[PDB]
RNA sequence: AGAAGACCCUGUUGAGCUUGACUCUAGUCUGCAACUGUGAAG
RNA sequence: CGGCCCCCGGCGCGGCGGGACCCGGUCUCCUCGGAGUCGGGUUGUUUGGGAAUGCAGCCCAAAGCGGGUGGUAAACUCCA
RNA sequence: UCAGACCUCAGAUCAGACGCGGCGACCCGCUGAAUUUAAGCAUAUUACUAAGCGGAGGAAAAGAAACUAACCAGGAUUCCCCCAGUAACGGCGAGUGAAGAGGGAAGAGCCCAGCGCCGAAUCCCCGCCCGCGGGCGCGGGACGUGUGGCGUACGGG
């Protein structure tokens, strides 16, 4: 049932999290720094 | 010098010798669980020669799996097709009991990767395995770069994709005439190789 | 909101090879055409002052 | 932010720091080997690379 | 091109060109080859003699390299030299003889159909018929066998 | 089915071959692709040539092709061993090594040693240090004239040597070569029978 | 007058034939001195198996056809057959002297 | 009017069911070696 | 083969800090290997593999000038 | 053993880690049909396919010969071209069907166990102290039922 896995997979929700992950992959996954002040 | 010695007496398993180390162990590995953990490797010698080290890191497991055949898991043996599939009883499992002891013995440590196993006992209906199990998130296990190799992630489950030597050795994998059907990695790469269509674009 | 007829395949033949001596065959005869001035005129190109 | 960044400078340097302290960069990247030990190669290996590392050189033709 | 198909004239004639008793029907005499012993008999005997059977030997692994053997004729057994090497020769013919390496070539036996130049020549080869070998030494030449 | 007078073809599509066809429409951008990773790796070896080892001369196995000539995987041990040269230092000056091949003959042997010293005199070896030269390290004024060798090192060409035209003597002109043929087949057919009825 | 020929007993391009020591890997499975030690030293504690003894029994009644078709049944091929039956033979021999 | 006759026949179209139909099969019976040791007697 | 600005990841050339660390060639002397596995039988399955291509179940069960392969079963023998 | 050691086996919300689910186009290990073709149909074919189950990674898998070959010899694996709809298989019917060689893409090779030499020469953990690594412990363990160095068939010491 094809039409049935693309109802509830992953992308047909919210992604609360790997929106996110798809994001920070653009950058390397950068923590514990912070932008340059002005 | 003594692992030399150990060798060549393991394989007179029809000596009065080994005969009585193999009926008192096989009853006393059916006297427990079909899953449990050894102390200690009951082959040293036979161990070591599949890559086991004396180290923290490394566990044995003992697994028991039922001896035969296997028979098709269909309702009353009635298979509704031709006759070509009506078979039920005498049909043959693709992969060995040995592979079978890794799989159960993986399935159950799944913070652990599967390294080798080795023939410890038979009987009438029991097979006895020592599954050789490596905790890969050890020190003693990442800072040996001898064994870094299997800490690596693509070397997650090896006993369900018949990596280890038990498991390989059901693919048909190796060199010369007799493995035709695995060129190119696996039975199914070499088969969808050998039934794709190769249409260029000046054919 | 069906299948149309025969839907069309990635792998129709799209690419027609040609002779290597036939290529130069027509660029042999594209450059002798384009030395006289009839063939130009006719092509549309001013060249009535060139 | 502030008492996040005191506990960050309290946790600096240590072994085991709290969960929300370490850095969540990816369940497979945590799981890597460290920069250290993808670094160590073992003595046998350290004499090869020695050795028998890779020349410079130019072939004339 | 779909301008110059067939189906473009039949455009409006109701059996598009199969007929209106007998319809184009999907497979009224079976797919591929079937029956060809029981309705194509006829067809089969006619047209494919001797398809059906077993006849001769079987070889198992034949790899077609161990009986790889071109041959040449000798009425196309100069084309293996230039044509100054013919010319040259045939000035002197009581001189020496130029040698043709025929498995060099791409060559391994030397057949007969042709004739050969009055003139000797050196013929290098691993097989040599018994005619090629003849027409050779008439004309003042020699057969040198290669391994 | 059939018709009037035709061939019996064999169709290979009783299978969902639909499901699995590769096309090439990716082949001119893999051509592309192919030709940045060698332009990529020749910067990455820069000095060193972009084709990588030398490969030996090898002679083809099948009588359909024992007459030519390739480039083999590496050079034997036996002859890196008539030339000089370890196993292991010959990998690092870029010589492909390959411990598998045999020597049957002298004729195979001494091509590659020639083509294995004639390597070793065209090499310009840079120091390990620029700044101190050792026995090994070419001079100074010759790490200058030290270009990247594009295509393969000394690529293997088989110039045909003409046999030398010669008065055809008697003894090869009463020599039967078909005779010689047919009963060469015969004594090597035979040779077995005929050895029994010695004992 | 003699030429190399492509068939025949003499077939083949003539070339010199470069003889030299054979490489390592040929001397596999060679009974070294600490091996046959080993081994000897396995049979006197082990013993032998139950199909040996069966054998060495018919070779001491004299009916080594009955044995070689016994120890082929047992380890299979006709060549390891005979290799066994010789080293049992041996054995008998043996404790004879002794 | 409502329904591509359910009656009949055709199809090298099926299905339900049945047997002394063809070919198999779960189960069951039986034999062999293995698990299977110790001792006496005939 | 445009400018400017803020970052990121490399490579080349130098020095600094901490870690490794003697290689070749001859002779002599000495050393050298993976077992309920190979293999045989049988069964089922798989394969173009056909007196059995691979795989597996059960029984049998190795040898060490051995063992495997040499596309027809087998014995002797030679060779690779 | 100052009388307890060892072996085997337990308990804990013990100290510190790991496993689980999702995705699953490609990939690995299993499982497994029948429509369909044979103008019926049973082996065959469909197909070692779909569906079913397990396991990963950005690739996977395979991979450094218990190979091919029978040559004047080739030399890990993967992929492309060719071999070839060929050898072979098959109610020898329908149908099925590779490989050696040859030409290219890419090329990189290595490590143990065993054997015997080296005073276990080896490793983890805690605490402290230095700039995730380092020293220090007359700290706690692992390990002789075998860790590390040398060394692996191309031989090695
Ligand atoms: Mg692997
Ligand atoms: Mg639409
Ligand atoms: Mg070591
Ligand atoms: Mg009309
Ligand atoms: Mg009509
Ligand atoms: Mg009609
Ligand atoms: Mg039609
Ligand atoms: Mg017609
Ligand atoms: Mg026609
Ligand atoms: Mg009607
Ligand atoms: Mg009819
Ligand atoms: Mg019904
Ligand atoms: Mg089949
Ligand atoms: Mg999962
Ligand atoms: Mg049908
Ligand atoms: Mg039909
Ligand atoms: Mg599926
Ligand atoms: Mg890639
Ligand atoms: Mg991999
Ligand atoms: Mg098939």
């Amino acid at each position: 049932s094809a039409k049935a896995k693309r109802r509830n997979t992953t992308g047909t929700g919210r992604m609360r999290h790997l929106k996110v992950v798809y994001r920070r992959f653009k950058n390397g996954f950068r923590e514990g720094t912070t932008p340059k002040p002005k | 010098g003594a692992y030399k010695y150990m060798q060549e007496l393991w394989r007179k398993k029809q000596s009065d010798v080994m005969r009585f180390l193999l009926r008192v162990r096989c009853w006393q590995y059916r006297q427990l669980s079909s899953l449990h953990r050894a102390p200690r490797p009951t082959r040293p010698d036979k161990a070591r020669r599949l890559g086991y080290k004396a180290k923290q890191g490394y566990v044995i497991y003992r697994i028991r799996v039922r001896r035969g055949g296997r028979k098709r898991p269909v309702p009353k043996g009635a298979t509704y097709g031709k006759p070509v599939n009506h078979g039920i009883n005498q049909l043959k499992f693709a992969r060995s009991l040995q592979s079978v002891a890794e799989e159960r013995a993986g399935r159950h440590c799944g913070g652990l990767r599967v390294l080798a196993s080795y023939w410890v006992g038979e009987d009438s209906t029991y097979k006895f395995f020592e599954v050789i199990l490596i905790d890969t998130f050890h020190k003693a296990i990442r800072r040996n770069p001898d064994t870094q190799w299997i800490t690596k992630s693509v070397h997650k489950h090896r006993e369900m994709r018949g990596l280890t030597s038990a498991g390989k050795k059901s693919r048909g994998l190796g060199k010369g005439h007799k493995f035709h059907i695995t060129i190119g990695g696996s039975r199914r790469a070499c088969w969808k190789r050998r039934n794709t269509l190769q249409l260029h674009r000046y054919r | 909101g069906g299948r149309m007829f025969a839907p069309t395949k990635t792998w129709r033949r799209w690419h027609r090879r040609v002779n290597t001596t036939q290529k130069r065959y027509a660029v042999c005869s594209a450059l002798a055409a384009s030395a006289l001035p009839a063939l130009i005129m006719s092509k549309g190109h001013r060249i009535e002052e060139i | 932010q502030t008492q996040k960044e005191n506990l960050r400078k309290f946790y600096k340097g240590k072994k085991y720091k709290p969960l929300d302290l370490r850095p969540k960069k990816t369940r497979a990247l945590r799981r890597r080997l460290n920069k250290h030990e993808e670094g160590l190669r073992t003595k046998k290996q350290q004499r090869k690379d020695r050795l028998y590392s890779v020349r410079k050189f130019a072939v004339k033709a | 091109p779909s301008k110059l198909r067939k189906t473009r004239k039949l455009r409006g004639h109701v059996s598009h060109g199969h007929g209106r008793i007998g319809k184009h029907r999907k497979h009224p005499g079976g797919r591929g080859n079937a029956g060809g012993m029981h309705h194509h008999r006829i067809n089969f005997d006619k047209y494919h003699p001797g398809y059906f059977g077993k006849v001769g030997m079987r070889h198992y692994h034949l790899k077609k390299n161990q009986s790889f053997c071109p041959t040449i004729n000798l009425d196309k057994l100069w084309t293996l030299v230039s044509e100054q090497t013919r010319l040259n020769h045939a000035k002197n013919l009581e001189g020496p003889a130029p040698i043709i390496d025929a498995v060099h070539a791409g060559y391994y036996k030397v057949l007969g159909k042709g004739k050969l130049p009055k003139q000797p020549v050196i013929v290098k080869a691993k097989f040599f018929s018994r005619k090629a070998e003849e027409k050779i030494k008439s004309v003042g030449g020699a057969c040198v066998l290669v391994a | 089915a059939p018709s009037r007078n035709g061939m019996i073809l064999k169709p290979h599509f009783h299978k969902d071959w639909q499901r699995r066809v590769t096309t090439w429409f990716n082949q001119p951008a893999r051509k592309i692709r192919r030709r940045k990773a060698r332009q990529v790796k020749a910067r990455l070896v820069a000095p060193r040539p972009v084709s990588g080892p030398v490969r030996p001369v090898v002679r083809c196995p099948t009588n359909r092709y024992h007459t030519k000539v390739r480039a083999g995987r590496g050079f034997s041990l036996e002859e890196l061993k008539a030339a000089g040269i370890n196993k292991k230092v010959a990998r690092t000056i870029g010589i492909s090594v390959d411990p598998r091949r045999r020597n049957k003959s002298t004729e195979g042997l001494q091509t590659n040693v020639q083509r294995l010293k004639e390597y070793r005199s065209k090499l310009i070896v840079f120091p390990r240090k620029p700044s101190a030269p050792k026995k090994g390290d070419s001079t100074a004024e010759e790490l200058k004239l030290a270009t990247q060798l594009k295509g393969p090192i000394m690529p293997i060409r088989s110039v045909y040597k003409k046999e030398k035209a010669r008065v055809i003597t008697e003894e090869e002109k009463n020599f039967k070569a078909f005779a010689s043929l047919r009963m060469a087949r015969a004594n090597a057919r035979l040779f077995g029978i005929r050895a029994k009825k010695a004992k | 007058i003699r030429y190399p020929m492509a068939v025949g007993l003499n077939k083949g391009h003539r070339v010199t034939k470069n003889v030299t020591k054979p490489r390592h890997c040929r001397r596999r499975g060679r009974l070294t001195k600490h091996t046959k030690f080993v081994r000897d030293m396995i049979r006197e504690v082990c013993g032998f198996a139950p199909y040996e003894r069966r054998a060495m029994e018919l070779l001491k009644v004299s009916k080594d056809k009955r044995a070689l078709k016994f120890i082929k049944k047992r380890i299979g091929t006709h060549i390891r057959a005979k290799r066994k039956r010789e080293e049992l033979s041996n054995v008998l021999a043996a404790m004879r002297k002794a």
